[PDB]
């Protein structure tokens, strides 16, 4: 079993996707709100501000481009909602990958 | 992007 | 749709797990039977040797520790029954650890 | 292991 933390949403108020869309009423941002939305990012009304309803982890400064759920793991690789959606290797992979950058990087000190 |  | 061959096994009268269990009778043998049978191995009768039935891939000298899923992945990424089993970032995350471990001893020269 |  799960602690304290971890099974306990910090926003329960959010755990759904509709109550979560409905944050992205004006979304005049890039990044795609149904995208925000399905990996559990709810807006906070101050800019592309975003927040996990879960880990409560938040993410701000999207770029054009970028996966929700990439950036949702790629930052808070703890999140339980995160694993339960997105599975092991997802998680591990969105983090080996960066690994492998910063070690082939490192070929120029 | 970026955490805060 | 999805290949020739890829969509078709090297070894139609190995695709049933009961057809490749059999083969593994007398398995003195670390590695475990089942577990090999499930990865989609057989034994050829020569040793502690064994093929895919679909790819064909052939892998001997295993070691006590070893997973079946995880050497087939390590050497036949391509494998089409792996991919069905075992999904994408399964595959992936073997290969990149593997990739991650060598850029970490390429500090070494 | 080793391929063959
Ligand atoms: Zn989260
Ligand atoms: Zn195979």
């Amino acid at each position: 079993n799960f602690p304290n933390s971890t099974n306990l949403p910090r926003n329960p108020s959010m755990a759904d996707y509709e109550a979560r869309i409905f944050t992205f009423g004006t979304w005049i941002y890039s990044v795609n709100k149904e995208q925000l939305a399905r990996a559990g990012f709810y807006a906070l009304g101050e800019g592309d501000k975003v927040k996990c309803f879960h880990c409560g982890g938040g993410l701000t400064d999207w770029k054009p481009s970028e996966d929700p759920w990439e950036q949702h793991a790629k930052w808070y690789p703890g999140c339980k909602y995160l694993l339960e959606q997105k599975g092991q290797e997802y998680i591990n992979n969105i983090h080996l990958t960066h690994s492998l950058e910063e070690c082939l990087v490192r070929t120029t000190e | 992007a970026v955490p805060f």
